[PDB]
């Protein structure tokens, strides 16, 4: 029932703050560091990092930590893009002001005890094993490594020979430095905002400017096929998009979603999916074929993402990206147009909508545009976009070099080009 | 400026209305630019009989697949025209269909309802399709795990029960039902007041009702030839179920003794419990040496993957119990401590754990009630129990309610000397034979 | 009040020192402390010189002590040339023992 | 070392009949066995505790 | 195949004394316990024969 | 030693109190049925194995 | 609209102290399984399957 | 699977009080 009160400080840190009659006090502080600014000589620092979340500050023991979180009944949580980290608390809201102190005293500096860190190289093996679970998972950290030079191809996580080769001191560097004051920016909700600037002032003084954010990283056309024994393979096809924030990804968007960015009918069908239809009249049905586009805001990378049958990826992902083309021919029905515009507007809606998605929405423009904003003109903007700079867009992903990716049996997935 | 007050009271009511055919009505205006509209019908695999047992799931899988007004290719069409994100899902009892969407097509959606419950057109080429999905999907559902250890769990805890037997029901159960009478289950079940409409969010009550009005109207609420459903207080078993499959990489468990039904005064001091007992699992630093005892220990000797209390109740009766992953040579290990904590709770519960408890459950409260779904469904399920929408005041009056006296005294009523319904999927063997197992149920001490 | 009986006060701190066995050892104090579960983590807080410092240097007092030859009081630790490393681990954990308990009767 | 002293005291008394010379070693030696175990040496050991800084 | 560590019977002793790790400065005085065991068995058979004509 | 002491350790002994009195309780007057003991049949009415 | 979720693909993984270490990202799911085989990766120090944080009474 | 199993009949082995499907359980843990 509010507007938030935006923020800047002569130290540079948006405190954003939508005040509200909701119980669920919250605030998530957010960091601009990601794996992108590392290099070949020290991956995974981050994840290491993330996990590092749990470990004693100067300001508290871990046990006093972990004690503080639970007996509260509070929590706390991290999410972590390749373009931010995003330390995550919530709580009642008469018991906001000892737990936000927690994660400040949690973002302040926490020492790097090598015992701990060391025992935390025990649960970065679990925690890689059981995020790289699913099937998905195995392309995407993958095809980053794949159609990129280095900041982005970074993986998320240490890989395991890394991990005991994982340091302290690599933590040291990367939270003296990339963990800037000025590229952080706290989000607060429940909480009254002029308060929240009191309290994190008691951090927010901590850290000098910048830190070394080189490396934009840069397309590669480089093909990546790990070659494991699933069934199903995921075959995914890319090229280099624009990103972002432009009009042009928003035509990537328009592109995507004629596709559709996942089912709306739940065991059920999705016919307004365009290579799906392209590819199931020609293709036995054990597949998927859906839309794919990373929006990094140094670059993107549109594409096909297909799971498939090993036993005839070839003829999915060549009918997919033969539909790709057929919005690329010029040749486009202006109805389904208009309707994914509408799954724009929609899609948008709920991501926005839910608290989560509302103030990860906050920080995700704040900590880049610095500019908070009701959806609606955002709704504006995405309308706005042209009808036939679908056509362009297609034309670009028809056009630019294309990194593909398809961890799998590999048996018929033929390599991009040849 | 914030307070728990503003807390208390920023949340409006819901109205129940009702309508002739006693279809009732209610919505929370949330002010929400998106809205979810929502059917709870109360029809589930409880009710039916080892004839039908399945026909609540075939029709959770054929709805939108074929409807009498259109066809269900231009339903669809529709749908992912108006970028809503359709929805439906069935309960051992509460049947659900609801439609996430933008309030623009509110009248659309809530006439696309009508199209969806009221009537359905089944192509025997589309009731092939349902056959053959599901056929072909069972033996997925073998694969999984956890779905199939509970599905023991409640295929024993009850046993001749009628709640006892799956949702989806016999492998060939399915692969026999007449499309005849399935149109006889939705006849005798999808009909008011078993149907609930609510969608909360920025739809306007009024409209909502008036919009209902010129649907469900039509819809049936006498019961077929005075046809009528009558219900059990079904007797709770206590036998141990011990699959065991060695090829599994990893034993697989959960334990739980009788609980309070769907509507039960001391169902939340017992929700407490499940805090108190505070469920772990692989992946935390919160672990480690800390978090509750038995996730302490847990995180110490790495006992458990992970495990996870819970507190399922139906309307007649529930289910206290616990669910742990595990490495084979620590199953009884695990177990060994397990019951411990319930004995824990029975004598020495100290109150500074059962606020610990009582905190995490309000956060659990508040962090279920985030978003107009959860809460639409909040709404339509809230008055297939108790009825009302049982306020969240009450709740927390009835949080601040419990005390430690009484959280002994329920323990002791069914932690302390009762029969244990236990069901394993593993490989098993370390774990305890049902006495050893019934013997950690008392204290010898006490 | 105190001003140069502290200096004596060490003084008698360096010679009881000498009248310690342990300094004819050639161990250092910290070597001496008797492994009880704190101490045994606190070892296990040590980086990995000290740990094979201290280690290395017990081996040789043990070894002297079965052919129970005494040091030359040369290879004496002198009263000034010890450190103590395993003080500030050894405090952390009685720290850390007083903070989990006080939490857990709380 | 002197409680050593304390009980061959015991045995020397041991040897002798009850006599009251040796009733006054009696009690003696009693009380200097309790002081010798039960409270000296723990008080020491502090002292050496300071005396080590520990 | 090791007669000793394999088999049980023996595996104890192997537990035991046979292989046993055992600090390498010891004066008699640990010695001394083991003068004790053998001091016990020499009491049983001393004592049996007693009893054997007492 | 000074651990045993705490709020809950107070709460906590206040709720094992009834438990282990009723052990002492049942041990006592069980050991009187075990050892015979005399005075206290002198004050049953029908338990007297005396004549 | 520059958030991750706002435009499927890339992964916003957000481990935790308490909750279970959610991760992952569309990648479209939920119709792919229902056609025939797709087995649905399990057990090898697996963590929790669904996953509960929405609990009531 | 999950699905085709089965618990067989135990009413001859059962007690009588709880002998029928109907009864509460907990009604008859006292006399048990
Ligand atoms: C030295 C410091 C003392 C510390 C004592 C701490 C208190 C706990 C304790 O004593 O445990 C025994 C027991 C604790 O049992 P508990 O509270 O259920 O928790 C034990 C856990 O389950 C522990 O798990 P568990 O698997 O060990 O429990 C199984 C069961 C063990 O039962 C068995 O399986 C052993 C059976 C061997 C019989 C072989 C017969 C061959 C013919 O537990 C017992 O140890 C009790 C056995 C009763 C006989 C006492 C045996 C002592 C030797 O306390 C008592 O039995 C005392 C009350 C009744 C005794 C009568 C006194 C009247 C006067
Ligand atoms: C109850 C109170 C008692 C109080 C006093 C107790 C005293 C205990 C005395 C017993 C302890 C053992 C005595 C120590 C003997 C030293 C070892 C010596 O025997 O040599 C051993 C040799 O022992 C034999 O080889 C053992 C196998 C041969 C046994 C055959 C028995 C032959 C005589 C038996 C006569 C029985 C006649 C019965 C007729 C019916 C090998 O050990 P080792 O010190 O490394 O020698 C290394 C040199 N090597 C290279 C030659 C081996
Ligand atoms: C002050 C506090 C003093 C308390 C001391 C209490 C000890 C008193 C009796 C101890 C004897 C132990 C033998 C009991 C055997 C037994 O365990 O029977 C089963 C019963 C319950 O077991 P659970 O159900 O598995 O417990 C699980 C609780 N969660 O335990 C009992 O105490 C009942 C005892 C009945 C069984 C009798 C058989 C016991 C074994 C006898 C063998 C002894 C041979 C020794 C001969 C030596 C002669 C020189």
């Amino acid at each position: 029932p509010q507007d938030l009160e935006f923020t800047r400080l002569p130290n540079g840190l948006v405190i954003a703050s939508l005040e509200n009659y909701a119980p669920a006090s919250r605030i998530g502080l957010f960091i601009k560091a990601g794996s992108r600014y590392e290099d070949s000589n020290n991956l995974g620092t981050s994840h290491l990092l993330r996990l590092a979340s749990s470990l004693t500050t100067k300001g508290a023991s871990s046990f006093k930590i972990t004690r503080g979180i639970e007996a509260v009944g509070g929590k706390l949580s991290v999410t972590s893009t390749r373009e931010s980290m995003a330390y995550t608390v919530e709580c009642l809201r008469d018991d906001i002001e000892i737990l936000m102190e927690f994660l400040l005293n949690v973002t302040a500096a926490p020492e790097f005890r090598r015992w701990e860190v060391a025992a935390l190289q025990s649960q970065l093996r679990i925690d890689k094993a059981v995020a790289f679970q699913n099937p998905q998972a195995q392309v995407l950290e993958n095809l980053h490594a794949a159609a990129y030079r280095n900041a982005l191809a970074n993986s998320l996580y240490c890989p395991d020979y890394r991990i005991g080769k994982v340091t302290p001191d690599q933590l040291h560097y990367y939270v003296q430095n990339h963990f800037t004051s000025a590229r952080m920016a706290l989000i607060g909700l429940g909480v009254s905002h002029p308060v929240l600037k009191q309290v994190a002032e008691r951090f927010l003084n901590m850290r000098g400017g910048l830190g070394l954010s080189g490396a934009k990283a840069k397309y590669r056309g480089g093909e990546i096929r790990d070659q494991n024994g699933d069934s199903l393979v995921h075959a995914a096809l890319v090229a280099e998009s624009a990103a972002t924030g432009s009009a042009e990804a928003n035509a990537f968007s328009v592109l995507q979603h004629v596709l559709g960015a996942g089912p709306h009918v739940k065991r059920g069908s999705n016919a307004t999916s365009s290579l799906y239809q392209a590819v199931a009249k020609g293709v036995h049905q054990p597949f998927d074929v859906s839309a794919f586009n990373a929006s990094y805001s140094d670059s993107g990378l549109f594409g096909i993402y297909t799971i498939s049958q090993a036993a005839s990826a070839g003829d999915v992902i060549k009918s997919a990206y033969d539909q790709v083309k057929a919005i690329a021919q010029g040749n486009l029905s202006n109805t389904d147009v208009q309707a994914a515009k509408n799954k724009l507007k929609a899609g948008y809606l709920m991501s926005v909508e839910s608290s989560e998605g509302f103030l990860d929405e906050v920080g995700s423009q704040a900590l880049v545009a610095g500019s908070y904003m009701q959806p609606s003109t955002v709704l504006q903007q995405i309308d706005s976009v042209a009808d036939a700079d679908v056509i362009n867009a297609a034309k670009k992903f028809v056009s630019g070099r294309k990194s593909m990716a398809a961890s799998g049996n590999l048996g018929h997935t033929p390599f991009v080009d040849e | 400026t914030a307070t728990y007050a503003q807390a208390l009271q920023s949340v409006p009511e819901t109205q129940v209305s009702q309508l002739d055919n006693g279809l009732r009505v209610a919505s929370e205006q949330s002010s929400q630019p998106t809205c979810t509209v929502g059917v709870w019908i109360d029809a589930g695999s409880r009710y039916e009989n080892e004839k039908n047992n399945g026909a609540g799931y075939f029709v959770e899988h054929l709805a939108f697949k074929g409807t009498k007004n259109r066809p269900g290719s231009a339903l669809e069409k529709e749908v992912e025209s108006m970028g809503a994100h359709l929805n439906a899902y069935s309960t051992r009892e509460h049947t659900a269909y609801y439609i996430k969407a933008l309030s623009k097509d509110l009248p659309k959606a809530v006439e696309l309802l009508a199209d969806i419950v009221q009537n359905c057109s089944l192509e025997d080429s589309q009731i092939e399709k349902e056959r053959d999905v599901i056929l072909q999907e069972l033996q997925e559902n073998d694969s999984s795990m956890r779905d199939v250890v509970f599905d023991y769990l409640h295929a024993t805890a009850f046993q001749g029960t009628p709640l006892a037997q799956s949702v989806e029901g016999p492998s060939e159960n399915v692969r026999k039902l007449s499309r005849a009478d399935l149109t006889e289950y939705v006849s005798q079940h999808y009909k008011a007041p078993r149907m609930v409409l609510a969608a909360a969010g920025g739809v306007e009550h009024r409209q909502l009702l008036d919009l209902a009005q010129k649907h469900f109207s039509s819809l049936s609420g006498t019961y077929v030839e005075d046809a009528v459903p009558a219900f059990t207080p079904c007797r709770f078993t206590g036998s141990e179920i011990r699959h065991r499959d060695d090829a599994l990489p990893l034993a697989h468990v959960a334990i739980a003794v009788e609980g309070p039904g769907w509507a039960n005064p001391d169902n939340v001091p017992l929700q407490v419990a499940n805090a108190i007992i505070g469920h772990y699992d692989s992946t935390y630093g919160g672990g480690t040496h800390m978090s509750s005892t038995l996730a302490s220990v847990a995180a110490t000797r790495k006992l458990c993957q992970s495990f996870q209390t819970f507190n399922i109740c139906y309307a007649e009766t529930g289910l206290l119990g616990a669910h742990f992953v595990c490495d084979n040579m620590s199953i009884d290990d695990m177990m060994f401590f397990l019951q411990g904590q319930w004995m824990r709770l029975c004598t020495s519960a100290t109150e500074s754990e059962v606020v610990r408890g009582k905190n995490i459950l309000r956060n659990a409260l508040v962090s279920h009630l985030d978003g107009t779904t959860p809460v639409c469904e909040d709404i339509g399920r809230s008055l297939l129990t108790y009825g009302r929408r049982i306020p969240l005041a009450e709740w927390e009056s009835r949080i601040a309610e419990v005390d430690a006296s009484v959280v002994r005294e329920v323990c002791s009523k069914y932690f302390y000397d009762q029969c244990p319904a236990v069901a394993g999927l593993g490989p098993i063997e370390q774990l305890p034979d049902y006495n050893r197992i019934r013997s950690g149920m008392f204290w010898l001490r006490f | 009040a105190v001003a140069a009986s502290s200096k004596w006060l060490e003084g008698i701190r360096k010679w009881y020192y000498n009248a310690a066995g342990f300094n004819k050892l050639g161990l250092m104090r910290d070597d001496t402390i008797y492994e009880d579960d704190d101490v045994k983590e606190a070892i296990r807080r040590l980086p990995e010189n000290l740990y094979n410092d201290r280690v290395f240097r017990i081996k040789r007092a043990l070894d002297l002590t079965m052919r129970q030859q005494i040091l030359p009081k040369e290879q004496w630790t002198k009263y000034e040339e010890d450190k103590f490393y395993l003080e500030p681990y050894l405090k952390e954990v009685i720290r850390e023992r007083k903070e989990r308990e006080e939490w857990a009767k709380k | 070392w002197m409680l050593v002293a304390d009980l061959i005291t015991l045995t020397w008394i041991g040897g002798q009949p009850v006599e009251h010379p040796f009733i006054i070693i009696g009690q003696l030696a009693s009380i200097l066995y309790f002081l010798i175990i039960l409270v000296l040496m723990p008080i020491t050991s502090i002292i050496e505790n300071n005396l080590l800084k520990w | 195949t090791n007669i000793r560590k394999s088999h049980p019977l023996m595996k104890i002793i192997n537990n035991a004394f046979i292989d046993l790790p055992a600090p390498s400065n010891i004066s008699s005085w640990w010695n001394f316990g083991s003068l004790l065991g053998i001091c016990l068995i020499l009491q049983i058979l001393t004592g049996l024969f007693l009893a054997m004509h007492y | 030693l000074s651990r045993f002491l705490g709020p809950r350790y107070r709460e906590l002994a206040r709720n094992w109190i009834p438990t282990a009195s009723m052990w002492g309780a049942v041990g006592a007057v069980g050991l009187v049925w075990a050892t015979d003991w005399r005075l206290i049949l002198d004050w049953v009415p029908y338990i007297n194995g005396k004549f | 609209m520059l958030s991750v979720a706002s435009r499927s693909g890339p992964f916003a993984p957000v481990l935790s102290a308490t909750s279970r270490g959610v991760a992952g990202a569309l990648r479209p799911l939920v119709q792919a399984a229902l056609p025939a085989t797709s087995e649905s990766p399990v057990l090898d120090a697996k963590r929790s399957f669904l996953c509960r944080e929405s609990l009531s009474g | 699977s999950h699905t085709d199993i089965r618990v067989p009949d135990f009413s001859d082995y059962r007690r009588a009080e709880v002998l029928d499907s109907t009864k509460s359980s907990k009604e008859s843990s006292d006399a048990r």
